[PDB]
């Protein structure tokens, strides 16, 4: 079953499994293999893999990582994906001295929003967008990956898992314990990632949920009933929250031009209902001139 | 949040046809029958209660079973085993906290071993080729519910019941798609409680008309009227709980006048 695949090297570790680079000996194709151990005696096929596979087969799109094959054994389960060369996080760290050129930021953000709109249009939440899970190839593509935490949703949504999204990229409606959340939580993640491409450091590196809220508030202002009808009702809202003034957005991500600031500001709108959709984002004037440069690996 | 409502509706409408079990499958099952399937499904409803599982989970499980049986011939002694694994898979896919495999082995009064349930799980995955994200009556209902003006959760709970009732009788409901059964369900609920009809807004959205729903509606209405006397009763019991405003305790209309 794997007779044809030739291991090249470990690439790392998922929400589970180990990931390897391999070549198809017969076709020459380069792939990534996610290897999951199962057992019997235990809990069977992990719900992460069940979701990742089922959703990943429906989501076929140029900015979503391609699941090529699924190999069964009694004991082993292999997910075969197209190989991509590195992740955004690795890339940004390599772009230390030079910064990432704005046309490339724009390209990458355009494509991520494309792929994210596609997820959202097929009732899928990613729920874990961050540079580690955004993969880039040597031809200008960037692609959503790691659907380990993804989930199929319904209209209107019901309460889904709370322990969700990596801290630094977590939307405030989740931090505040709101019983519903939706697509808006993924856009906030992009928002944060967009700011991170520009400034190269993370927009809200909190080390707890409270520290993370406070960082959001000190940048965006403490929300109240006028900015966000309903906040003072939410489960983890506290009337003793310090009330910080909103900072002028030019200060938040200084290198951004007016269009960029506009976009970023809507991607980080507190009220999810008014926050921008990936669909709507693709028509934003920020993108009027977008192209597709190849980066420098 | 409507920015995607239409795109999603469209999508589920395509996918329901790709994920639809093969209509005449029971004829080709040499050892099981519609009536055994009713029993199994009714039991599943029971399991759903015990473990406080979502209705969505029920509906997916049923979908899985019907799809599995559309190509895998199974002996009656093993039907429950399929059932169990479907339900497990459904829980894994849909639930925040699925019950553990040990719990599933529990509720099959020691009929099967853990190892079997786990093997069966693997075989259901292989047979359904991991395609678990299947549209359900529930997912359709829930969208239709956005068109009530105003919401009446007597209606919503009533539609869910009718919808759910349909899972049990593969004859005739296996030949109707989820979106359509949802249609009938919603209309019938709506009529019974408030005396109103399938809204014009839903015509525009679904393309379905009272006309196009008539076949299924007849089947449903009848099922509603004979519900008290059905061999299986787990759903009626369930839908008496305050949770669903005891809608099963409501009197079905004598006529529809279509
Ligand atoms: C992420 C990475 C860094 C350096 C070299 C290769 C890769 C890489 N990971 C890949 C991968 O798995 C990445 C995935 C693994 C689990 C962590 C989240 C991302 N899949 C595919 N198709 N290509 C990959 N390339």
């Amino acid at each position: 079953s794997m007779e044809n695949f030739q291991k090249v090297e470990k690439i790392g570790e998922g929400t589970y499994g180990v990931v390897y680079k391999a070549r198809n000996k017969l076709t020459g194709e380069v792939v990534a293999l996610k290897k999951i151990r199962l057992d019997t005696e235990t809990e069977g096929v992990p719900s992460t893999a069940i979701r990742e596979i089922s959703l990943l087969k429906e989501l076929n799109h140029p900015n979503i990582v391609k699941l090529l094959d699924v190999i069964h054994t009694e004991n082993k389960l292999y997910l075969v994906f197209e190989f991509l060369h590195q992740d955004l996080k690795k890339f940004m760290d390599a772009s230390a001295l030079t910064g990432i050129p704005l046309p490339l930021i724009k390209s990458y953000l355009f494509q991520l929003l494309q792929g994210l709109a596609f997820c959202h249009s097929h009732r899928v939440l990613h729920r874990d967008l961050k540079p580690q899970n955004l993969l880039i190839n040597t031809e200008g593509a960037i692609k959503l990956a790691d659907f380990g935490l993804a989930r199929a949703f319904g209209v209107p949504v019901r309460t889904y898992t709370h322990e969700v999204v990596t801290l630094w990229y977590r939307a405030p409606e989740i931090l505040l314990g709101c019983k519903y959340y939706s697509t808006a939580v993924d856009i906030w993640s992009l928002g944060c990632i967009f700011a991170e491409m520009v400034t190269r450091r993370a927009l809200f590196p909190g080390d707890s949920e409270i520290d993370q809220l406070f960082r959001i508030f000190r940048t965006l202002g403490t929300p109240d009933e006028v900015v966000w009808p309903g906040v003072t009702s939410m489960p983890d809202y506290k009337p003793s929250f310090p009330k910080w003034a909103r900072q002028d957005f030019s200060k938040v991500v200084p290198p951004l031009d007016e269009d960029g600031r506009s976009l970023l500001s809507q991607m980080l709108h507190y009220d999810p209902n008014k926050r921008i959709s990936a669909k709507a984002a693709l028509a934003h004037p920020f993108f009027q001139d977008v192209t597709k440069p190849v980066p420098h690996l | 949040v409507p920015d995607y409502h239409e795109d999603i509706h469209t999508y589920l409408r395509e996918m329901e046809v790709k994920c639809k079990p093969k209509v005449g499958y029971m004829k080709k099952q040499p050892d099981i029958t519609n009536s055994m399937r009713a029993i199994l499904v009714d039991w599943l409803v029971e399991v759903g209660e015990e473990y406080k599982l979502q209705n969505e989970t029920l509906h997916l499980a049923v979908n899985y079973i019907d799809r599995f049986l559309s190509s895998m011939s199974v002996l009656r002694g093993k039907l429950q085993l399929v059932g169990t694994a479907a339900m497990l898979l459904a829980s894994k896919f849909e639930e925040i906290y699925p019950p553990e495999v040990a719990e599933f082995v529990y509720i099959t009064d020691d009929t099967y071993t853990k190892k079997q349930v786990l093997r069966m799980e693997h075989l259901v995955l292989k047979v359904l080729t991991f395609d678990l994200a299947a549209p359900t009556v529930n997912q359709f209902l829930t969208q239709y519910f956005l068109h009530q003006q105003p919401a009446n959760c007597k209606v919503e709970s009533l539609a869910m019941f009718l919808g759910e009732l349909s899972l049990i009788d593969a004859d005739p409901y296996l030949k109707y798609l989820p979106s359509v059964i949802a249609g009938a369900a919603f209309h019938l609920a709506l009529y019974t409680v408030t005396g109103q009809s399938w809204p014009e807004s839903l015509i525009r959205k679904t393309g379905y008309t009272l006309e196009s729903l008539k076949p299924c509606l007849m089947d449903l209405h009848q099922t509603y009227l004979k519900a008290p006397q059905h061999a299986q009763q787990s759903i009626r019991e369930k839908y008496k709980n305050s949770k669903y405003h005891g809608v099963s305790l409501l009197n079905p209309p004598e006529t529809l006048n279509l």
